[PDB]
């Protein structure tokens, strides 16, 4: 009932960014916050009803618009690296805040470093299988920038959550390169069955359609990149 | 200068332990004070709302207090679960005047009754000579080493739950020489 779009965005310094919030709660109040480590959430702009907006605590460099009860937009007319953050919108009736899912925004100096991950699936050790009757598969995503990614595991075409541990934050490998790892652990019997299909998927959020890409190499658009393995006896 | 401060800033506690989070503020008006929980990459979830000059609330394993004279609040989590791992925010005031504290990062770690620490080398079949080390099934107090070498990387402990629990860390390197034995300096390589 509170939906933000886009959920991820890469912008260049000096560019324009608009984040939209659409609510179905029929709440009179709406809010735009950003979240930054050491600051919790800080209110940028808010609105007490359709047709008007109010400056929050840190409004500088942002504008807002409330054209209807349902919609509350945050506008960055001239993006700066300082605006790199996670943005949350919320609606409110009677004091309680109902938050959107969050938007990751990266404002970069140029788009040339944006790059999708290389995804590798490392197969279980035979020693682990022999000694513990368990099989840990490890997925490694390397070489990506910025860090707008989601890693998920798919077993037999269905997303799995039990037996999975993913790094909660991507590791900066070098100045313009991140990595992320994850493990899926299954029983030896499950790994040993030829019917079973295992796939690690990384959703990389990158450039959109309107973005200029002046290279011979592939445009780093939003895309899923995966690696897979089949069970074996 | 921030008007809402929280303690502890961070803490790592063993599963089943109780913990107490604290908040104090200098903000006026303070008609309401609320505690929110935020999980890794998630939105915020309201845990309790305190309103009276001296107030006390109960919500399952959560209990909270408010002393508006001292401008002080506490949130008590009884018998922590691994799923309590999150950031807890104190939020003072209402609507456009509400102010968030910087949060308390809580991590809850399990008791491993029978650790069987082992280091395994795994191979990527799509890349010749590409391998990685998996350190697994070690106890919760064990320190996972940070990289002291260029081109080598080691992850932070990640707690996995099969639905038993296992601690794990991963390491990889682009160095011809170094193997799994010298990376994880515990046992069973
Ligand atoms: C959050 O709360 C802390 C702790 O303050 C206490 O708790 C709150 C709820 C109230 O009940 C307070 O009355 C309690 O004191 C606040 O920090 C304190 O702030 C006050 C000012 O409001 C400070 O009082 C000053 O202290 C000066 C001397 O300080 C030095 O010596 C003491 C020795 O005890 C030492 O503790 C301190 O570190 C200094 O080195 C004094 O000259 C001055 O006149 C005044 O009395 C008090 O020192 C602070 N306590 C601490 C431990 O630092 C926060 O300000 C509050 N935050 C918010 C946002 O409200
Ligand atoms: C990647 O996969 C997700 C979940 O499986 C899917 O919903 C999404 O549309 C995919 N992304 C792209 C850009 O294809």
């Amino acid at each position: 009932a509170v939906t933000q779009s886009p959920r991820n965005k890469v912008a260049v310094t000096g560019g324009k960014v608009t984040l939209s919030c659409n609510q179905t709660n029929n709440h009179n109040n709406m809010y735009w916050y950003r979240q930054d480590t050491g600051h919790g959430l800080r209110l940028i702009h808010y609105s007490y009803g359709a047709g008007s907006t109010e400056k929050g605590d840190i409004p500088d460099g942002y504008k807002a618009s409330r054209p209807s009860q349902e919609n509350f937009s945050l506008i960055l007319e001239l993006a700066t690296p300082s605006q790199t953050s996670v943005y949350f919108c919320a609606s409110g009736g009677g004091g309680t805040l109902y938050f959107g899912a969050g938007t990751r925004l990266s404002v970069l100096e140029d788009l040339r470093n944006v790059t999708p991950p290389k995804v590798s699936l490392f197969e279980p050790s035979k020693a682990e299988i022999a000694n513990k009757q368990k099989a840990t598969l490890v997925c490694l995503a390397r070489g990506f920038f910025p860090d707008h990614v989601e890693l998920s595991w798919w077993v037999n075409g269905k997303e799995v959550h039990s037996g999975v541990c993913t790094d909660p934050q991507a590791y900066k490998e070098s100045n313009y390169s991140y990595c992320l790892s994850s493990r899926l652990r299954v029983s030896a019997t499950f790994w040993h069955n030829p019917r079973n299909h295992f796939r690690c998927q990384v959703q990389f959020h990158g450039l959109s359609e309107e973005d200029k890409w002046p290279e011979g190499s592939p445009k780093p658009v939003t895309q899923n990149i995966s690696a897979e393995a089949w069970g074996r006896a | 200068k921030t008007q809402v401060e929280q303690s502890p800033q961070s803490l790592v506690v063993r599963q089943g332990e109780n913990c107490v989070l604290q908040c104090n503020y200098s903000v006026t008006p303070d008609n309401h004070l609320r505690w929110y929980k935020q999980d890794t990459g998630k939105g915020l979830v309201l845990l309790t709302v305190l309103v009276d000059q001296k107030d006390k609330t109960s919500n399952g394993r959560y209990s909270a207090t408010l002393d508006k004279d001292a401008k002080h609040s506490t949130l008590h989590i009884t018998a922590t679960l691994l799923d309590d791992t999150a950031t807890y925010f104190c939020v003072v005031g209402d609507r456009g005047s509400a102010l968030f504290g910087s949060g308390t990062q809580l991590i809850v770690i399990p008791y491993i009754q029978n650790p069987e620490p082992a280091v395994y080398q795994l191979k990527d079949p799509r890349s010749q000579d590409s391998t990685l080390c998996l350190f697994t099934d070690f106890d919760s107090q064990i320190n996972v080493p940070k990289t002291m070498e260029s081109g080598t990387f080691i992850t932070d402990k990640c707690v996995l739950d099969m639905k038993s629990k296992s601690n794990g860390a991963i390491a990889w390197s682009n160095q011809t020489s170094f193997t799994c034995q010298d990376i994880f300096k515990e046992t069973n390589a």
